[PDB]
C-alpha cells in the first residue's frame, strides 16, 4: 500500500496489505411489513 | 410397528437363485443380495417404471434422507 | 394433432396414522374420497359441501379460471374460537380481516403454514382441547413422532 | 468317499444352512434389459483454451442419456522425469456443471485428487495415474494425451444418466477452468519455462442411445434422480510451529445429507502436496543427498503414506458444539476410517470421516443433516514443527505428536463435504429440488 | 411453456412414509445341499511341447465349474528367460459338447484376457501360477495351474451339468505349444537337455442333493454362456517413413460384449509393444549390452505406451463409423477405466459395445449376425524413433514410435459374445450357429 | 453411431433385451431405517504391558456394535527392517465373551494367516500400515497402531451385536499382550534394553437405532448366523535333509466348517511361514557377505517364494476317507485362494475351502464336522537338503525339496472357521451350538 | 503518508483495488440464488 | 482480542436452555501489588445482549 504503482498497477484479484484491517462487516436487509393502526392504537402484525 | 420391515440386503459376492424361477417375481429384481452385475428399475409393460414394495422411488428416497421416516 | 392439457392438480391418498385416517403433513385435507390430499398448491374447487364450493375447508379463492387450479392450498378463514375470531395456534393470521380486503384476499386468512393436516390444541377452554374448528385426533405431547394434538382438517 | 462323504453328512446344525432352502447358486438368472448402445461423440469447445484460461461446451442433444464424460489434454514435459504429479488433473482447476442455468454441482483440481487419493485404489488408482501424468520416467520435450475422467454423479453410474431426451428447453453445460500454470508442463515451481506449450484440449461424452419404447418413455414423463453433490470451501491453517500445537475450530458451513466430509493440509505452491518435505527418500527434491532441499518435492513423488510429514495430531466434528464422535488421532482418520469404509489406503496428509456405513455407494447409508445444525464444526488440533526436516535421524526416529519444521508451508487447508440432493426433470426443463 | 410444473413446497414431506428395511440386521439365505471336489482327469495323448492332446471329462459328480490345467516346467535358462511360460504352454484349448465346439481360447488369449481384466493381486496371484517370479535360476522345477476360463470355470451359477448331457461328452482338446520361451527355446535357439513337461488335469465337481440332482438330470436348461470369437490378421506395418493404415474386415457374428486387440512380435509371446534400450524394454536394456531385437522376457510387458503401435482407430459399422476415432490411448487405458477398473498394459486394446464387459450379467451388446459390415480401421504410429537411444523414446511425440516397432507384425482380434448352451434330454448344444 | 448398434436388431437379441425385466438407467432405492454412528471408547481392566492379561467391557452407550479397534503405542527398539506386523504381534489374543460364555477367540497368528489368505491389494497395505512401520522409521520412532478385530460382528453390519436385546449380558473381551514384540521390545532372543511399555485402548463403533427398530430389538427374539474360529496348535512331523517326513492330524473340529487354514512356523519369529535363505529378503541380511540363515528380514518375513515352503502335498480325509484327490502345497496356497477368494497367499500359508465363496459371509457350502467322527489332514513334507547359504542352491531347485532351514518351521497351526448360531432371548444370549 | 490512517475528509473513494471483495453470491437454503459474481458486479453493476 | 477492541461470539443451540455465562480473561501485572483494582471487570468495559 506504501507504493503507488503497487497498487494502481495491480490485478483484480488482488488488494492492499492493508485491507486486513477491514474486518468489520455489516449486513443489512430492507424489507416491508404492516403497521395497521386501529381504535386508537397500532404496531406491526408481523415479528 | 405395523410394518414389514425386511432384513439387511448388502452386496454379496455370489449370484443366487431365489429357487422361484418360473414366476419371476418382482420383489427379486432390486435385491442386491441375489444379483451382482448391475441395479436397474423394474420395467414393466410398456417400459413403465414398476416400483415393487419395499423400495422406494428416488423423490421418496430424497425425503426419507431429508426430512425423516415414520413411525 | 394431439389435444392439449390443463392444470391437472395433483393428489395424494390419505394415510393410515393409527386408529384414523388423515391426509399426509406436506399435503392437506381436501375433499374426500377421489380427491383426498392436495400435494400442488392450487386444487379444484371441490363442489361438495355442506353443498358449495368454499373452497372446499382449508383452501381459498384465487382470481382464475381453470376450475381445477381455482383455490389455493394451505388457507382456512377466521374460524371463531371462543369468544375471538382468532386462528389456531399453529396459524399465521395474514391480517386479512376481511373488511380491509377484496373477495379473493379476504378469504385467503390464515397462512397454515407447516400445519397443513395437524396443528395443536389450544388453552382457549381452560382445558387444553381440540380447535372448534377440528377433528379431535387422539395424540398427546408424551406420545412421540407424533406433534401434532387433537386436529384434522 | 469324495464330496458325496461331506454331502451326506447333514446333521442339525446344517438346517440352519440348507433346510428348506431358498436359493441356489448352480444356475443364474439374468435380468433381460433394454436396449441401449454407447457412443463417444465429441463437443465443441468454446472460447480459447490455454492456461489460464476459462473455456465451456454445451453437451449437444445426440444422444439419449448421459453418463461418462472424458477431457482430453495434450500436454508437454517442460522438464524430465519427476517434475510433474497429476498435471492433467492440475491443468483442469475446476469444472461446473450447470443445468437449465443453474449450477449443479463443481469440482476442483484439488478434490479430485482428493478424491483419488481417498476413493480409487491398486490398479484403478495406477491406470488413472496413468491418464494423467507421466509413469515411464519420460524426458524434457515429451508429448502425452491425457484423459480425465469427470466424477460427477452422472459420470459414475448409468443409473444416475442424464436424460438428455427428456430436456427439451433445458441445455447442460460444462464450465472449465484451466490452471494459470501447471507443474512441470509450463512452471517448475515459480519459474515460468520457456517455450512450453499451450495445451490442447477436447470434451468427450459417451451417449446412451435408446430404443423407441424406452426414448419416448424418457422425453414423455416426469424423472427424479437422487444424485451427489460437493461442497467445498478453502480455510486457512492454523499453522503448527516448533514449539506449539496449534488448534483450530472450524466452522463446517455445510448443509444437506453430507454423506462424508474429507479434507486435507497442503502446500498450495505445490499441487497435491498434502505433506512436509524432508530430506528422506521420496520426501524432497533430491532427497536422501547432498542436492536434497526441503524447499521443493520430488514432484513426481509429491504424495507418501509416512504420515510423520502430515500435520494432524488429533480432531473430532462437533454439531452445535456437541462432540459428534471422541476425539481420534490425524492416523484414525488417515488409516482407519478408508480402511472401515473404503477399503484402499489413504496418503498422508488426507483425511475422512464418514457418516455413511458405505460412503463410495450410490444407496444413501446414514447421512449428517447439516440443514439442521446451527453450529457444526471441525476441532483440528496440529502437531508440532519441531524435527529437522533435513536430517533422516530426526525425521524416521521421532514421536506421535511431532512433524517436520517444513510442515509450517502447509498453511492451505481444503474441507469437502459429500452430499445428496435431488434433480428433478418435468415437462422439458429441471433443476435442484432444493 | 405452456406445460404444467409443480411448485414442489414441501413435495418431500407429502413423499415420506415408513421405514422398509433395516441395515443392521442380515437375513442369510437358505441354500440347496451340495460338496465340490477336485478329480484328475485322464489325458489321452502324449504330453510334451508341441502335441496335441485331449480329456474327456469323467462323470463323477454332477455339475462341472473350475478347471484347472496343471503343468510341471524346468527352467532352460536364468530368471528374466521365462515370460507366464505355462500359459505360452497351453497354445489353446477347445471346449466340445455334444461333439460341438461351444469355446476355445489361444495362449495369446489368456495373455489378452489376463492384460486386460485381471488385476491387482489376482492378477500377481495368477502369474505365480503360471510363471517364475521370485528370480528363479536355471533347473528350477516348478508346477504350474493354469486355469481356464470357459464360462463354467468363472461361475458356478454356470455350472456345467453333466448329469443332465447323459447321452452325451464333454471333452477338452489341449495344443501345447511347440516351443515355450525361457524352458525349451531361448528365442528362436533351443535348449539343449530341456525336459518335456508333466501335465495334469482337474477339474472340481458339484455334488447335489437328491432334490436338485433331480431337477437337473431331467428338465431342459438354458445357460446363458460367453464364446470366444478369433482371428489372426497380417498387422499393416508402421514405418519409419510412414503412418500406415488398414481397413480389417470384422468377421464375427452373434450379441457382442466387446472387441479385443493387440499387435504382436509372433517371435516372442506376449510381446505387445516395441522393444527399447530403456530398463525393462529390451535384453540388456539400460546397458551397454543392450539389443533392441531381443526382449527382457520376463518383463516383456510394460504399460509405456510410447513403444505400442496404435495411433488411432475406429470401428464401423455397414461401412459407418460407430464411434467418432479415438487414439491408441483411449483403447489402452480409458476403455479400461470405464469398462474394467484394471489397468491394461501397452499394446493391449479394448472397445466394448456393453456397460461392464467384465462381468457375466449382459449389459449391452452388438449383434453382428445383423451387421453387413463390421469394419476395424487403423492408424499405426511412425517407426521413426531410434530405440538404442533412451533419449529419443521417453522425450518422444504422441505420433511416434520406435524403429523396432516395425517387428510388431501380427494381429489379434478377438470379441466376447453371449449364446446359449440348451440341454436337454440328455443332449445339447448351442442354441445359435451365427 | 450408437443407432447402428440398435438397429442391429434380431433372434439372438431376444434372450438379452426380448420383454426387459430392468432398466440400467434407473436406479431404485430403499428406505432404510434411520441410524447413527458414534465411536466410544472403552476402558481396560488391568495393566497394559507385555506379557499381561487385560480386558474390556462395552458399555450400553448404544444399541449395536460392529466394528472394534483397538490401539496400541509402540516404539521401536531398532532400525528399520527390525519388526514386522508387531501390533498384531503384540495382540497375541483377544476372547469375546457374552454372559460370560465364550463365543470366539482370535490369535496374533490367526489375525496374520486370515490377512495373508483374506486381505489383498490395498486393504492389505493399509492394514499393514495400521500395525507396522512402512516408511523406513528407526530405532526411537513412536506409532500409534489400530488392530481391528475380527471377531463376526466387526466385518458387517448385517451381524451388527445386539447389546440393545441383551439386558443381562455383558460382552467382554480379554486382550493378550506378547510377552515379546520383535523389534520393539525383543530381537530375536534377546531384550531390548530400555524399550518401553505399550499404551492401550479399546474403540468400539455403536449404532443408534431410531424409535422403531429399537422397539424391535427389545421386543422380538433373534437369532444370527455367525462366524467361529477353532484353532488348535501340533508339532510339525520335522522333515530333513534325507527324508520327505509325513504327518496325520486329526482334526479336532465341529461345527459346519467354511474353510480350513493352515500354516506352518517357526515359534521364535512372528509371521515367518517359510525357511530362510541368501536370497534377497529371505533372511536377516540376505544377498550380502552378512547374511545369517537363522535369523529372517523381520520386514521382510513374509514371501510369496514357495521354494521356502516346508508342504510338499496334503489331503483331507473324513472318517479314514479321502475327500478330494492329493494335491500339492502349491495348489493350497496359490490355487485354493485364486478360486475362493481373488488375493494372494503367501508362501508357507495354506486354504482349503469347503464353501464357494468363504471370503463372503453369506454361507456357500459347509463340512460339518459334528457329523465326522474322525476328520484327518494329511501332510507330506518336502526334503530340507538345499543349503541355504547357496542362492543358487535355493533358486534353482526342485519341486519336491526345501532348504535347510525348512526344519525350523516346527509348529503346525490348523484353524477351522464354521457357522454356530448365536441365540438372544430373554435379555439374555449365547450360542446354539456347543 | 500514512497508510494506517485514512484522510477523513475523503475516507471514500470508487478506486476497487482498494475494495476486498473478490467475488459473492447470495445463497437460499443452502444453494445459489445466482451464479457467482464479481465484487465490481454488486458495487458497480447492481446499483446501475 | 486486545485492548480497546470489541469483539462477539454467538451462542451456538448446543444445549435446550442456557443460563450461566462466563468470561475467562488472562490479565498480566504490569506493576506491583497495590497497582489494580478488579483489572478484569475494569477491562470487560461494556456487554451487550
Amino acid at each position: 500500500a506504501t507504493s503507488p504503482a503497487a497498487v494502481l498497477g495491480n490485478t483484480e484479484t488482488v488488494t492492499a496489505n492493508t485491507a486486513t484491517l477491514l474486518t468489520a462487516l455489516n449486513i443489512y436487509a430492507k424489507n416491508y411489513n404492516v403497521l395497521r393502526i386501529m381504535s386508537g392504537m397500532g404496531g406491526l402484525a408481523y415479528a | 410397528p405395523s410394518y414389514q420391515i425386511r432384513n439387511s440386503k448388502h452386496h454379496t459376492q455370489l449370484p443366487m437363485r431365489s429357487l422361484n424361477e418360473p414366476p419371476p417375481m418382482v420383489e427379486d429384481l432390486v435385491d442386491e443380495s441375489l444379483f451382482e452385475g448391475l441395479q436397474g428399475y423394474p420395467v414393466d409393460e410398456k417400459l413403465d417404471l414398476l416400483t415393487p414394495p419395499g423400495t422406494a422411488t428416488p423423490s421418496s428416497e430424497w425425503a426419507a434422507i431429508n426430512y425423516g421416516l415414520t413411525n | 394433432v394431439v389435444k392439449p392439457q390443463g392444470y391437472k392438480p395433483e393428489f395424494v391418498n390419505r394415510v393410515n396414522f393409527g386408529k384414523f385416517w388423515a391426509c399426509p403433513e406436506g399435503t392437506t385435507d381436501w375433499g374426500s374420497e377421489d380427491k383426498q390430499c392436495l400435494v400442488s398448491q392450487y386444487g379444484p374447487m371441490m363442489w361438495r359441501n355442506k353443498w358449495g364450493w368454499s373452497c372446499p375447508a382449508g383452501s381459498a379463492p384465487n382470481n382464475s379460471d381453470d376450475w381445477n387450479q381455482k383455490c389455493v392450498q394451505g388457507y382456512s378463514m377466521k374460524k371463531l374460537i371462543d369468544g375471538q375470531w382468532r386462528c389456531t395456534d399453529t396459524e399465521i393470521d395474514t391480517g386479512k380481516d376481511w373488511s380491509n380486503s377484496d373477495w379473493f384476499t379476504a378469504q385467503q386468512q390464515c397462512d397454515r403454514g407447516n400445519n397443513k393436516v395437524f396443528t395443536r390444541r389450544m388453552y382457549i377452554d381452560g382445558k387444553w382441547q381440540c380447535p372448534d374448528g377440528t377433528w379431535d385426533t387422539g395424540f398427546t405431547w408424551s406420545d412421540g413422532e407424533n406433534g401434532g394434538k387433537q386436529c384434522k382438517y | 468317499a469324495g464330496g458325496l462323504s461331506q454331502l451326506v453328512a447333514y446333521g442339525a446344525q446344517d438346517v440352519y444352512l440348507t433346510g428348506n432352502p431358498q436359493i441356489t447358486f448352480f444356475k443364474t438368472v439374468y435380468r433381460r434389459y433394454t436396449n441401449f448402445a454407447i457412443e463417444s461423440i465429441q463437443q465443441t469447445i468454446n472460447g480459447s483454451v490455454g492456461f489460464g484460461n476459462k473455456v465451456s461446451t454445451q453437451i449437444s442433444r445426440n444422444g439419449d442419456l448421459i453418463t461418462d464424460i472424458v477431457v482430453e489434454f495434450v500436454l508437454t514435459k517442460g522438464g524430465n522425469g519427476g517434475t510433474t504429479y497429476y498435471p492433467a488433473e492440475e491443468l483442469l482447476q475446476d469444472v461446473e456443471l450447470e443445468i437449465g442455468g443453474q449450477r449443479i454441482d463443481k469440482h476442483y483440481n484439488d478434490w479430485f485428487r482428493t478424491y483419488d487419493a481417498l476413493f480409487r485404489m491398486n490398479d484403478d488408482r495406477y491406470n488413472y495415474r496413468r491418464m494423467t501424468d507421466w509413469v515411464n520416467n519420460e524426458l524434457v520435450g515429451a508429448q502425452k494425451r491425457f484423459y480425465v475422467p469427470l466424477i460427477f454423479f452422472f459420470n459414475q453410474t448409468p443409473g444416475l444418466a442424464l436424460p438428455l431426451i427428456a430436456l427439451q428447453y433445458h441445455e447442460v453445460k460444462l464450465y472449465f477452468t484451466l490452471a494459470s500454470q501447471v507443474q512441470g508442463v509450463n512452471y517448475n515451481g515459480s519459474s515460468a519455462i520457456a517455450g512450453a506449450a499451450q495445451p490442447t484440449m477436447s470434451v468427450w461424452v459417451d451417449y446412451i442411445f435408446l430404443d423407441t419404447q424406452e426414448r419416448t418413455r424418457f422425453a414423455q414423463l416426469p424423472h427424479e434422480y437422487l444424485i451427489e453433490q460437493l461442497q467445498f470451501t478453502g480455510s486457512e491453517t492454523a499453522t503448527p510451529s516448533a514449539t506449539t500445537q496449534a488448534s483450530q475450530n472450524i466452522r463446517l458451513n455445510f448443509n444437506h445429507p453430507t454423506k462424508y466430509l474429507a479434507w486435507n493440509f497442503n502446500n498450495p505452491t505445490n499441487y497435491g502436496q498434502y505433506t512436509a518435505l524432508a530430506n528422506i527418500p521420496g520426501a524432497c527434491s533430491g532427497a536422501g543427498t547432498a542436492a536434497a532441499t526441503v524447499t521443493t518435492p520430488d514432484y513426481g513423488n509429491t504424495g507418501t503414506y509416512n504420515e510423520q510429514l502430515a500435520v494432524l495430531d488429533s480432531a473430532k466434528i462437533q454439531l452445535n458444539g456437541q462432540d459428534r464422535f471422541a476425539t481420534r488421532k490425524g492416523s484414525y482418520f488417515n488409516k482407519v476410517q478408508p480402511y472401515q469404509s473404503i477399503g484402499g489406503v489413504t496418503p498422508a496428509g488426507v483425511y475422512l470421516y464418514s457418516f455413511a456405513l458405505k460412503p463410495a455407494g450410490r444407496q444413501p447409508s446414514g447421512t449428517c443433516n447439516f440443514s439442521r445444525i446451527d453450529n457444526a464444526t471441525l476441532s483440528l488440533t496440529y502437531k508440532t514443527c519441531s524435527i529437522d526436516a533435513t536430517s533422516p535421524a530426526a525425521v524416521l526416529g521421532n514421536t506421535e505428536t511431532v512433524t517436520a519444521n517444513t510442515a509450517t508451508l502447509l498453511t492451505a487447508l481444503n474441507i469437502y463435504a459429500k452430499n445428496y440432493n435431488v434433480l428433478r426433470i418435468m415437462s422439458g426443463m429441471g433443476g435442484l429440488a432444493y
